[PDB]
RNA sequence: ACAGGUGCUGCAUGGCUGUCGUCAGCUCGUGUCGUGAGAUGUUGGGUUAAGUCCCGCAACGAGCGCAACCCUUGUCCUUAGUUACCAGGGAACUCUAAGGAUACUGCCAGUGACAAACUGGAGGAAGGCGGGGACGACGUCAAGUCAUCAUGGCCC
């Protein structure tokens, strides 16, 4: 029952890994039904498949905040802190494809005088 | 004009507000326009005292203003006879029954406001301008500092054209937040026009 | 040991000047010729004039006197150093400050400050510096102590000042007249002999030959320190 | 007596603001050079986001600017667990909000004046200023504001 907290932009993501078949069950509900997004279906999905072993693990995530992209990347970021967890040989290999790096990125804030966090109220 | 003032840019880093009390957003603004009521009456009738800092903290009903002048006798007068008619006159504008207390000031030198208030006072009294801010810089250096800029503003000498003339002794490193400057802006109703000073008294990070 | 020998002069190649084309004209009374076209140093002028010098530094010595060693040639760099360590004398080898001695008030403080930080390394104020911090420090130290090294102890203006290659330290002949202090100098056949009142025509590009002429400056000033000695009883 | 005046003058002013421009500059003390206005410092070799840093150098130092101290975000730890949370009533986790840890060109390989620095590499959530904000030097525009306010003069 290895744990791992993911974390982007605005969405929380824990999930608790355990040795099983394979299924993946997010918010009590299964992936596909989930996330409508194969993109978010593919980015939830990769770090398992990344080092040949998807049908290996059972999956019980739960997602908070964010959206619907966030929360993948959320989901993903947990799925590597989860899996570092049973065996660090893994690491080498989940850093070099980048997973487990959370990204900083987040929504700059607007700014006085600006009509978006860049944007100029355009003059002539 | 494109400098912050170094008091309220410094409120949480290394300083602290002048009022301390809590109020509802409903309660808020009554408070603090009695607040400021305070502020300007006790500015003109203790006006002939040398007063820098007034605190004023309320607490659940009452209210502890602290005052901090470097003339505590004639503040409080012969056995206090003179801060208790402030007691009962300050009240009246006022709450429940508050207290005043009064703080001393070891080196009236080192106070932006008492140095701003005595050369102000001196171009009130028709003295040149570049000897009274000169005495302010020597003053404040001699008893012990480590930066002081005074600037005066206006129709320094009478002047048609203003200009503005300032002196700078020491660091006064207006950029660190972490720095402790006194700061104040005071005026000087001469015959000419107002003519404004700037205190800049840095001691120590 | 006041009375230098024309002999090690010789040996220690003394009286090679320079080509005969960069000498200056004012140095023409004692050059013995131009063999090669290279001048050459007329001995009998020098080794006099090392009599009358190491006779001014030893009543100087006599007198608790102080005099300053200048030199920041390749040549003389690292001999000033220890000569003057020997002698217990001032001395700047890196590079002559210019003011160092006009503008004497203001170097008081950079003297201050390096004394200042030897005083926090000797008891170790290390501890409440960071591993970068204290480093930085560190390295400030030693680079005001490069240019300030013989001059930390010094406590005023010296009323002599012993330069070599008077053409490289024109700075410091420079800052001496102004001052009045009088300045003992050794001039190659290629430098200007004036502000200098006792005057040293010698090579002053041989390694040999300047620390010949440095160590006999600096036996004679510590001559004079053990004559001082014998009137404490 | 007066009060009152959003009546005039922002080209009589204070206070506040824009702007060049968050550009990297702007000066001073002493010393030195010049009859002098002035110069040097502040330039030159690099380097940097930076007058940033190092080395040279009649300069030696300093001040305001740059940077840092501040806020917020990014990972982790500690105290705490309701009105927050839910792995198995629980005190795990998310969250919440106070105090801290970390990041320092610290380590490696190279270039580079035996330098400052630069180029790549490991570890780490984060790498070289990690992202964003606040902070706006001396001064410039007789810039804007007498209608926030105060204020000299003029006027009812």
């Amino acid at each position: 029952r290895n744990y791992g907290t993911g974390r982007r932009k605005t969405s929380t993501a824990r999930v608790f890994l355990a040795k099983g078949t394979g299924s993946i069950v997010v918010n009590g509900k299964p992936l596909d039904e989930y996330f409508s997004r194969e993109t978010s279906r593919m980015v939830v999905r990769q770090p398992l498949e990344l080092l040949d072993s998807p049908t290996a693990y059972d999956l019980y995530i739960t997602v908070k905040g964010g959206g619907i992209s966030g929360q993948a990347g959320a989901i993903r970021h947990g799925i590597t802190r989860a899996l570092i967890e049973l065996d660090d040989t893994n690491k080498p290999a989940l850093k070099a494809a980048g997973f487990v790096t959370r990204d900083s990125r987040q929504v700059e804030r607007k700014k006085l005088g600006l009509r978006k966090a860049r944007k100029r109220p355009q003059f002539s | 004009g494109q400098k912050v003032h170094p008091i309220g840019i410094r409120l949480g880093v290394v300083k602290k507000h002048n009022a301390n009390w809590y109020a509802s957003p409903k309660q808020y603004s009554e408070y603090l326009i009695n607040d400021i009521q305070v502020r300007e009456y006790l500015r003109k009738k203790l006006d002939s005292a040398m007063i820098s800092n007034i605190m004023i903290e309320r607490p659940t009903g009452a209210a502890k203003i602290t005052i901090a002048t470097a003339r505590p006798g004639i503040v409080i007068g012969k056995k206090g006879e003179d801060i208790e008619r402030l007691q009962k006159e300050l009240t009246k504008m006022m709450g429940v029954p508050a207290q005043v207390n009064i703080e001393e000031i070891t080196s009236p030198d080192l106070d932006a406001r008492l140095v701003a208030d005595g050369i102000g006072s001196q171009l009130e009294r028709r003295v040149m301008f570049r000897r009274a801010m000169k005495r302010a810089v020597q003053n404040s250096m001699r008893s012990g500092a480590k930066g002081i800029k005074v600037e005066l503003s206006g129709r320094l000498g009478g002047a048609e054209i203003a200009r503005t003339e300032w002196y700078r002794e020491g660091r006064v490193p207006l950029h660190t937040l972490r720095a402790d400057i006194d700061y104040a802006s005071v005026r000087a109703e001469t015959t000419y026009g107002t003519i404004g000073v700037k205190v800049w008294i840095f001691r120590g990070e | 040991p006041t009375k230098i020998e024309m002999r090690d002069l010789l040996q220690a190649g003394a009286h090679f000047g320079h080509q005969t084309r960069f000498w200056n004209p004012k140095m023409g009374p004692y050059i013995f010729g131009a063999r090669n076209k290279i001048h050459i140093i007329n001995l009998e002028h020098t080794v006099k004039a090392f009599n009358e010098a190491l006779n001014y530094v030893n009543g100087l010595a006599s007198k608790k006197n102080k005099v300053l060693f200048v030199g920041t040639k390749r040549a003389a760099s690292g001999i000033i150093a220890e000569q003057a360590t020997r002698a217990g004398m001032p001395y700047v080898d890196h590079r002559w400050l210019g003011g160092m001695l006009t503008n004497w008030k203001t170097l008081r403080q950079s003297i201050n400050r390096l004394k200042e930080l030897e005083k926090q390394a000797e008891d170790g104020t290390f501890a409440k510096l960071t591993k970068r911090e204290a480093l930085e420090r560190t390295r400030d130290m030693q680079k005001l102590e490069r240019s300030l090294g013989g001059i930390k102890d010094m406590g005023g203006l010296p009323d002599a000042i012993f330069v070599v290659d008077v053409d490289h330290e024109a700075i410091a002949i420079k800052e001496a007249k102004n001052l009045g202090i009088p300045v003992i100098g050794i001039v190659d056949t290629n430098s200007n002999p004036d502000n200098v009142d006792y005057i040293i025509p010698a090579n002053d590009d041989a390694i040999r030959a300047v620390s010949l002429y440095v160590t006999a400056m600096a036996d004679a000033i510590i001559a004079g320190k053990e004559y001082a000695q014998t009137q404490a009883s």
